[PDB]
């Protein structure tokens, strides 16, 4: 069920990503406004994943290294013994930094792809 | 050797204020056009606050808005702001009804602009004010009076508030929850369950009962500016009636414009009243007091706050509760009631409604499921809805997040 | 070579869209512009601007008319007020300039009950009444309903900002000498316009932007005498306006929740409303305007300024609204010179207002209690030119679009179209 | 720095495309819904085209459709180094629909060819 | 053995659907509404099932027409000052006796200082309660239609929203229901004129090969039969009197338009139908009716039954004027140079059987002449042995639109689907 | 040429997916509702293809095997015989079963890729 994994640890809750994604787009003027806004939220999250090179994926790996100053916590203290609700507080002030780094890395990677396809 | 890994569909949320929608000739049945699932969340602790809850504010706004849309397309009774010629109602009338009803005659318009008619009708004392035997309707001073359309039902039916996609409603299931602070028994729901938009003062009717004990709740206990909402453990059954067998007359006042006037009472004339069992009421207060001790007659304002405002059968009652709250702690009780036809709802002053008369005799039985105390009080309305919505909060779902993993792209 | 597709390409097309209003967080604009409120220089962009065809002006004009009408729509009508009035002169401690300006009128009007009537009285300005057959009726009773403006509603202009919707951008011209139309070689992109106050006036434009280096003369066609000249000053001229009479407001019930706000008795002496313009400042101001006009009309041309001619006191006067009161001031004391301590302009006051040259609607402006003082900045002028060695200029006005063109001339709306192709040496495999 | 590169040549302006992409969604009654609905529709139409051409998820997409000298008879050294994107857009404005049609045809054939190889060569 | 699920998007399939269609077209009411400007694909091997009696496009059109009518009448003069007693006498000034008693000269007290005014009214709009009142002053307010608003029908087209398509049946014999084997996809309908009429359908489409008789459950007498002709019958209608208008001021910028004096003589309104054309047309209808009722069954046409003027007569809007014509001269024969149909004129109009609303149709200056095409008939069966009596009738406007919107169906496109293939590993 | 292939067999119709797809998104309150619905329907189908790992493709192959119970037919009796309208009716009762399997398969595939990248 939706949010069923909310109290589970991060490494367990990561297995219900389809459940959560599946119900985000689909669960007088104000009803119309509610629908338009739900679409806008959906698209902003999808655009952002596309910019980072994660279009079409629920789990994606990038080339931005984890900077330990963002969390100062090791493995098995994050993917276990912790839930996503808590993790979302542990790094709440580094979100914009990470997002900017993700956008920069993807732009550099696309340029490198374009050159390899011309050079080879 | 950790890398940023991006996840989408992460089960997290933030508190949020969004618009909820309603789901199910009644006004709410017509409005709540959407037809009508609970998921337990193990190990989720959440903070609730019934005194800071946008769901209550939206319900209040929706009720006012619906009411206005309902009255908008109805007869506007401005032809009645004339001097009325009024005498007392007599003949088979009891001692308790003397001066309660008046028989008013007046010069009214007709369907043609060049014709006039003389008509008469009965009014309750509360609706008619002197200005000799010359009277006017009480609101032919500050605003127009709109006649409610007789076909329209304002009977409360249960309605459900439902979240839009991207949002969820979290429900607090803890027993003995006092409207604030952490809740450890939490579940996610699609909608708020069936909440009946019952409008009343002092006594809350047809609400939810507490599971085990009477629950005392307030925004700031030991303040004096706040009301105490008491949720009862058991219901108290209250039997109300308007015993007079009445009739109606339809008067045409324009091109298809009808006014519904109170006709002669065709039976005997008696006073409206409400009954409760005496022991049930005494036990109920004893339980409330037992709980008040764990923490340690109405007066002031108009009938709308000093009496028990009550809608029964579509009629508007103003009942005297001094018979219920007259005891210091340390077969039945009868409450006399007044009836009023010109109603100014929700403390608004620019609007007024004329409640058409109802034929025959009105009887209803209601459940007292809670009290508003301050010594009875209330009349705020938002506080009535807080008694059903105290267990719900709306949260925004936030699907993206990042975390360190050992997975590198390529 | 191969086709390569690029998304996020920095290109645009001219476009017309709906802009939204934002503001700096019972005023009409404050209520409407609920969205609360940077600039990016575009190096080497040389875009073409055209003030006289700028769609942002039409949008602003429409928004003003619409809000005004929505604001008055729910207010009490004065239909029951137009009855024959019995009027006499106000002669108590009145000066000479004011004789015949004010009248004390009594009449039979309705009450909250259908069967009752009351005798009431009020004061009116001469310009608001029509003599019949002494007996009077209000101007416009037989042509339109008169709507009373709600006394709680404020029409005070506040700065407002126009902002582009997503997918659009506003380009701004920073050329200090830009004359409305043509290429601009100094362009930047903004999200919102600067704060523009929707001030309504004729002849003299109040509380706008100033030119930065010199007085700028702008016209669609400077040689076409059928078109107006918008003159933007490089310094302001301060004008001090007042309505010195200490007035009162008399509330009359006309129906069940319906009130009329009548002009009550005047306390103290009765004097004429007026505006003061510094004399030396005005003279220097015109000298600068003249130098810039010579650049278009000849350095040996005689330039004359003269006052307005035909039209009603809507256009022949300097109309403005301050303190909630409507003034129609005489500017012949300003536009009176030939080019080779203070000026006092007398003012008229009206309560029945016909906005935006419409004839089927009218507004009644409730009286303002006490005394009104306004200090405004003259930031620009609207001049017209008479149709062989002498040119004559006169004050213009009436068409509000020309006031809004004085602020919305630096802005252009474009649509962003971030998708295109170009040849490269890469091949998809 | 939205449109900051406008006026710069294509070889410089082709970089930093994230800036003009991330600012396309991030913006009365009916009139405001119309403004919002339109922004969504315009966004989706451009994404739909990238998808149907096989460029989904990319800001820079190489294709397999040859460039024609008819569309623009110019060298790369006088396009990427000398022209701005505004100028380029004008230079080939009459070949846009031709190119887009070719891109759709190419992608359709490519998907069929991939399916045939996934099915045991 | 080795089959895998393959997912395909852009699959050419659909489902029946009910959606909102928008209007499009090439001071007219439909011209300003159908502001969107105005493409057929034959489907080679598609059989589809159509049903004109359950077609949602008909209900959508009905709703849109009512809405536009009511919306165009909102910003207009509300004629409440006229619900006063009238003192009327008969007009005898150069009447040709067909019209005797039809026109009255009404004097009344206008209370907007009071003034005495005069106007002419048609008999049908006045209640003899002298001492007369206008019809409907006891039931509803009467709104004067704005003189600048044109209600002349123009072709309009209904167009599918994105994600939807309209399928069109091209069979020549299509009987209104069942499978159609010539189906094409269109973006919009052919152009339908929203003509309002009773008994006879004017200015519609013609059948291409033969008269087609379409009805739901034809053996059921309580059903309308829609007969689509393959050739039109031209009908010439006129209002011969030369009218003028009298403008009566009733407020601060508001006027009532009253019928003024008639210039010249007063004659009755009428319609002309050629006898030969009508006789051949009616004979074709009989030939086809016998296919359902029997080769030796006698068919008799009879005129309308009782009921409201709006359904017992042939109602139509001609030049903006409202006519109620007597069709007993057409439907009167037994099957084993011109026909003149007398017409009445009415100014207070109650449309679509509603009684809570009324419209005053301003008088029209000059003389009115219309040339219209009869393209179909609406017949009913009279409740027998060997004789089948048919009568003209039916007042439900939906049936005037079912006659054009019978070839169209709305379908929802469902582009996603799956099928077995031999591929694996994406 | 929208729906031109509607009466053709599946084998031919699969070659016209672009004409159908490009005409699905485009071409008073009710007009906005019509526009919002067109967008919501479009996005629901795109989300579903994405959740199944097919974003950006008109044709995608998956790893869910075909069940002989869903359709007991040979490929030559389907692709060279039936139209898509007929096919849609024949297997309509298995729609949710197949969709559920497609979501499970993609979730497992993403996890396996993440583990491989971390391992390599
Ligand atoms: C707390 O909750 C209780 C219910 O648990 C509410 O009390 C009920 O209120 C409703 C509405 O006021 C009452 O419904 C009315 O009953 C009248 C009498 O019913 C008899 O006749 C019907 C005939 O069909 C029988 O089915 C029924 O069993 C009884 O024998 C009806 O006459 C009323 O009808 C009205 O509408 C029709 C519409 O066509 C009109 O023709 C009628 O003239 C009339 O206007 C209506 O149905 C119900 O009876 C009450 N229950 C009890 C136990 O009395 C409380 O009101 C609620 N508390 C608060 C504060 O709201
Ligand atoms: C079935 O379809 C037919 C058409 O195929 C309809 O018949 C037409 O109906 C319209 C409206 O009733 C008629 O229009 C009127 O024609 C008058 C005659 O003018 C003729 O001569 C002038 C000479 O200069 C020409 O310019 C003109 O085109 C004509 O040939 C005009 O005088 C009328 O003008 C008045 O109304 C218009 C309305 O917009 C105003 O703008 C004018 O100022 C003025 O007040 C008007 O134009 C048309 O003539 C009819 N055609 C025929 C052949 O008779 C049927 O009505 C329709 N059936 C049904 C039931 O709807
Ligand atoms: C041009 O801008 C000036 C301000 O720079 C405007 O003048 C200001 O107008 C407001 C509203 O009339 C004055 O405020 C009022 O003060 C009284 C004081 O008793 C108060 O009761 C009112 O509620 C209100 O707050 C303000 O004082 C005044 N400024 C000055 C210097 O006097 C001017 O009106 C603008 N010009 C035009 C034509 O709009
Ligand atoms: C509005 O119309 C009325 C008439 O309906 C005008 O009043 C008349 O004016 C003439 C000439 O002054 C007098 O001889 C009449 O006796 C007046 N009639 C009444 C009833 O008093 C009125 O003047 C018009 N309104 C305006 C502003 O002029
Ligand atoms: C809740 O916590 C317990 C341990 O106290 C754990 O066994 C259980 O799996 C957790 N519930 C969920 C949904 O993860
Ligand atoms: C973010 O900043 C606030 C500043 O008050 C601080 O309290 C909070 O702990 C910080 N969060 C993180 C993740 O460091
Ligand atoms: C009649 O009405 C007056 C005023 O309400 C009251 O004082 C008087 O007692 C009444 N008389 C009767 C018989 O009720
Ligand atoms: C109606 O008006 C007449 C006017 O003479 C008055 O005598 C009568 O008393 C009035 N009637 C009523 C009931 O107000
Ligand atoms: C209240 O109790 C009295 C007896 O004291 C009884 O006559 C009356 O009918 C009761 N009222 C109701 C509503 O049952
Ligand atoms: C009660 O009211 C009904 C209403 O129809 C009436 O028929 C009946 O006679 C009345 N009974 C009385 C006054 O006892
Ligand atoms: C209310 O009515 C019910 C009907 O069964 C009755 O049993 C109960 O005693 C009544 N209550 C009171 C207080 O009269
Ligand atoms: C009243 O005003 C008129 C305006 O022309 C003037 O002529 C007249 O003398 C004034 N009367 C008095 C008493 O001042
Ligand atoms: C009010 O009406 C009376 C009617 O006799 C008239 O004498 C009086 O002059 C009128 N008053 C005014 C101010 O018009
Ligand atoms: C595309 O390039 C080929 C190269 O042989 C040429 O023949 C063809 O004409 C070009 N296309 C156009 C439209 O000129
Ligand atoms: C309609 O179907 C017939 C066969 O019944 C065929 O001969 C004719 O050509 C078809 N017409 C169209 C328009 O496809
Ligand atoms: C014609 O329509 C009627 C409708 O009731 C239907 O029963 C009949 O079968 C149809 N005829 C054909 C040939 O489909
Ligand atoms: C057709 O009409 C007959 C009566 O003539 C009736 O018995 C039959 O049920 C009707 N068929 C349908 C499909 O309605
Ligand atoms: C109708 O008028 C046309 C000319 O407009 C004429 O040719 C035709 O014969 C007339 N028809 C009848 C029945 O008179
Ligand atoms: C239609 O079916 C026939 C066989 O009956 C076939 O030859 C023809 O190619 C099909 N047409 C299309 C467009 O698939
Ligand atoms: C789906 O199930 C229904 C019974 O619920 C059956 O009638 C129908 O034929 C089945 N469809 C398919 C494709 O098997």
């Amino acid at each position: 069920g939706f949010l069923g994994a909310a109290g589970s640890t991060m490494g367990a809750a990561s297995m219900t990503l389809t459940v959560q994604a599946r119900n985000l787009l689909s669960g007088g003027i104000k009803q119309l406004q509610a629908r338009v806004l739900a679409v806008e939220r959906y698209l902003r999250d999808q655009q952002l994943l596309g910019i980072w090179g994660c279009s079409g994926k629920l789990i994606c790996c990038t080339n931005v290294p984890w900077n330990s100053t963002w969390s100062n916590r090791n493995l098995s203290e994050i993917w276990d013994n912790m839930t996503w609700l808590q993790w979302d507080k542990e790094i709440s002030n580094y979100t914009q930094i990470i997002y900017g780094l993700l956008e920069e890395s993807q732009n550099q990677q696309e340029k490198n792809e374009q050159d390899l396809l011309a050079l080879d | 050797n950790l890398w940023v890994t991006v996840y989408y569909g992460v089960p997290v949320w933030k508190d949020a204020e969004t618009t909820l929608f309603c789901a199910s000739h009644n006004v709410w049945a017509t409005h709540c056009c959407v037809p009508t699932q609970e998921i337990h969340l193990e190990n989720v602790t959440e903070e609730f606050n019934m005194w800071k809850n946008n769901m209550v504010e939206q319900m209040h706004t929706d009720i006012i808005s619906l009411w206005d849309q309902s009255l908008k397309p109805c007869v506007k009774l401005t032809p009645l702001c004339v001097t009325l010629q009024c005498t007392n109602v007599t003949n088979n009338i009891t001692d308790d009804m003397r001066g309660e009803l008046k028989n008013c005659s007046f010069n009214m318009t007709t369907e043609l602009r060049d014709k006039k008619q003389k008509v008469y009708s009965l009014f309750y004392r509360l609706d008619v004010v002197q200005i000799n035997k010359e009277y006017r309707l009480i609101n032919c001073n500050t605003s127009a009076i709109t006649q409610a359309c007789p076909k329209v039902s304002f009977e409360p039916i249960p309605i459900h508030y439902c979240a839009p996609a991207g949002f969820a409603i979290l429900k607090c299931k803890d027993k003995k929850f006092n409207g604030t602070g952490p809740c450890t028994n939490v579940s996610t729901v699609q909608c708020t369950h069936g909440i009946k938009p019952v409008v009343s003062t002092q006594l809350l009717l047809n609400g939810s009962l507490a599971e085990e004990e009477v629950i005392i709740r307030s925004e700031n206990i030991t303040n004096n500016a706040k009301n105490i909402l008491v949720q009862l453990n058991e219901s108290v059954q209250i039997n109300c009636t308007r015993p007079n067998n009445n009739t109606r007359k339809s008067i045409r006042i324009g091109p298809g414009q009808w006014f519904y006037a109170t006709g002669d009472i065709i039976g005997d004339i008696r006073q409206a009243h409400c009954n409760v069992s005496k022991a049930t009421w005494n036990e109920t207060l004893g339980k409330v007091v037992k709980q008040l001790r764990k923490h340690f007659n109405s007066s002031g304002g108009d009938l709308e706050v000093t009496t028990h405002s009550f809608n029964c059968g579509g009629e508007f009652f103003y009942c005297n509760t001094s018979g219920l709250f007259n005891s210091t702690w340390i077969d039945s009780i009868t409450l006399p009631c007044r009836i009023k036809q010109i109603i100014n709802m929700w403390q608004r002053i620019g609007q007024a409604m004329y409640a058409p008369p109802i034929q025959g005799v009105i009887r209803c039985v209601s459940n007292i499921t809670g009290l508003i105390l301050t010594r009875p009080g209330g009349g705020d309305m938002r506080d009535n809805w807080r008694s059903e919505l105290y267990k719900y909060k709306v949260v925004k779902i936030e699907p993206l997040g990042v975390a360190p993993t050992r997975c590198k792209r390529r």
